[PDB]
């Protein structure tokens, strides 16, 4: 079954039908098995591995992630298939966090689409977040949450309104990510300055 | 004019001047071949840490410019500085922009000199599998250019993956039959004709991919890989008898029911049946005639086919 | 911003060259 299958693919023609399978899915629903593979793929996830194997056999599992995210995507109101995505996501890195796999496509890819997820979700509290940027980026420490919370900012500031001002809260936010040197500096900018924005830049040029 | 350039950049960083100053000292420098490793140098600072969105795409265009002209003077620390930046950006567009420029380098003489596990195979194994398909275009033509130009045996894992790769971007592109999926499955395609010129020990297994998904894609993406089997099979014909079964049954059930398009697929798969067979034919010219006279008012078919056949 | 490349460099069927006898072969014998 499809557990079976999962078991006889990674510890190889019948991975070929199932992709093409997916595909076929895919093509079907874009025009108008996904959820069976994935709930057999999660409930795998909880027993006990599997990831080793999937690490070392990464050009079987990579795609097959692929096609699962771009099911995800172009359906993305069928909620369910998202949140266990993003759960077995989420169980994959805990399964390959440890230092002795050492790097792999796998985990990269994985990496990239938990992120991809985290991206499509707004933030309750602009002052809060920005005074979490604020304190994160004093640090300098936790680029990946400085890069999450920013792309948070960014989605509250493009969906929601304007907050409170506190111009030198965000002065000195700017000029930490200038110091940071983080790349969604342009697109924070964009966000902030769609909503005194000529003193703050004026303040920063002096500066 | 170097110094007044820098001075410019420096002096004058506004998006409209600092892009035509750096456009105007990319040409310089590619019209000099002198400053043209610094001029690299001052692109990659740029991409690196001008966050303007226009400023590294300009970037890009003229890294591009300059692996087009002078991919040998690229030194290693020049394609590490690239792959670091694909590596760590996170807006896909700047991403598929290096990897375009990181594609155009490999399939020069660049790739011998950047020579293990390196940035740059580690940055092509994970474009290969990006959402994206211009990203994973870009990262398996990356990844076949290695596995072709460089023999050295350290980096011989990659050659599956470079196969499983290219399979995957074959099931992502052959559905859509859109401009830019067509695009993407030419790229994808002709990565494979020239990894089977190149590893003829993998042809076998390039062959059967595109078999297998011939009976499961559209009639332009059949089309296309048509043309790749044709290729394949015309420099290495030994694997023509492994095709003819498929090749052979698809032709039958794509002539009943031939209308617009499929002229166009029948003459590839004809061409295809015709390459694949080092021998006569005895019943499959019998299908061949009949698949023909039942249906086929098309004389230009018919005399593209006899092209073929002569 | 883009590139074209063809999957089979001896194929006979792409139109990049049409001569004028193929044109008036083709518009007299298609249907």
């Amino acid at each position: 079954d499809l557990a079976g299958m999962f078991l006889q693919i990674f510890p190889r023609p019948v991975a070929l039908a199932l992709q093409q399978a997916l595909g076929q899915e895919l093509a079907r629903v874009v025009q108008g098995i996904t959820v069976r593979v994935l709930q057999a793929l999660a409930t795998l996830l909880s027993s006990p591995a599997l990831v080793m194997s999937m690490h070392r056999s990464h050009f079987l599992a990579c795609p097959l992630l692929r096609q699962l995210c771009q099911y995800q995507r172009c359906v993305p109101q069928d909620t369910g298939f998202s949140s266990l995505f993003l759960k077995v996501l989420l169980q994959m890195l805990q399964w390959l966090d440890s230092p002795g796999v050492e790097g792999g496509p796998l985990r990269a890819q994985l990496r990239m689409l938990a992120s991809q997820a985290s991206a499509g979700r707004r933030l309750s509290d602009v002052r809060g977040g920005l005074l979490r940027l604020a304190e994160a980026l004093a640090f300098r420490q936790d680029l990946e949450v400085v890069s999450s919370t920013v792309r948070a900012v960014i989605a509250t500031l493009r969906s929601g309104e304007q907050c409170s001002v506190e111009p030198d809260l965000i002065s000195k936010v700017l000029q930490g990510l200038i110091e940071v040197r983080s790349p969604h500096l342009e697109e924070l900018l964009t966000a902030f300055f769609s909503a005194k924005p000529v003193v703050v830049v004026s303040s920063l040029l002096l500066q | 004019a170097r110094q007044l350039l820098q001075q410019l950049v420096t002096s004058y960083p506004s998006t409209k001047m600092v892009i035509v100053s750096l456009h105007t000292f990319t040409l310089l420098a590619a019209s000099s071949l002198v400053d043209t490793p610094k001029q690299i140098q001052l692109l990659l600072q740029y991409l690196k840490n001008d966050p303007r969105k226009a400023v590294k795409r300009l970037a890009i265009q003229d890294l591009k410019l300059l692996a087009n002209k002078t991919p040998h003077t690229w030194s290693r620390e020049n394609i590490q500085a690239l792959c670091e930046c694909a590596l760590q950006t996170p807006y896909d567009s700047l991403k598929l922009g290096m990897l375009s420029v990181l594609s155009t380098l490999s399939g020069t003489i660049a790739i011998k000199h950047y020579f293990r596990s390196s940035d740059l195979v580690k940055l092509a194994q994970e474009c290969c599998y990006h959402n994206n398909r211009g990203i994973a275009a870009h990262g398996v033509r990356v990844l076949t250019n290695i596995t072709v130009s460089c023999q050295e045996k350290d980096l011989l894992a990659l050659e599956q993956d470079a196969v499983f790769g290219l399979e995957s971007l074959l099931v992502l592109c052959s559905q859509d039959d859109s401009p830019g999926a067509q695009a993407t499955l030419k790229i994808a395609l002709n990565c494979m004709v020239k990894l089977a010129k190149g590893r003829p020990h993998l042809s076998q297994s390039v062959v059967e991919t595109l078999l297998t998904q011939l009976h499961s894609a559209q009639d332009a993406a059949r089309i296309l890989m048509c043309h790749c089997l044709a290729a394949i099979a015309m420099q290495l014909p030994v694997l023509g008898d492994g095709m003819l079964g498929d090749l052979m049954e698809l032709y039958k059930v794509i002539g009943r029911s031939a209308t617009d398009k499929q002229q166009e697929l029948l003459v590839s798969l004809a061409t295809v049946i015709f390459v694949a067979s080092q021998k006569a034919l005895s019943v499959e010219s019998k299908a061949v005639i009949k698949q023909q006279l039942e249906s086929v008012s098309n004389g230009w078919t018919v005399y593209r086919i006899a092209r073929q056949a002569s | 911003a883009a590139a074209d490349v063809s999957v089979w460099e001896e194929n006979w069927e792409d139109d990049i060259v049409q001569d004028d006898f193929n044109q008036q072969l083709r518009l007299e014998m298609e249907r």
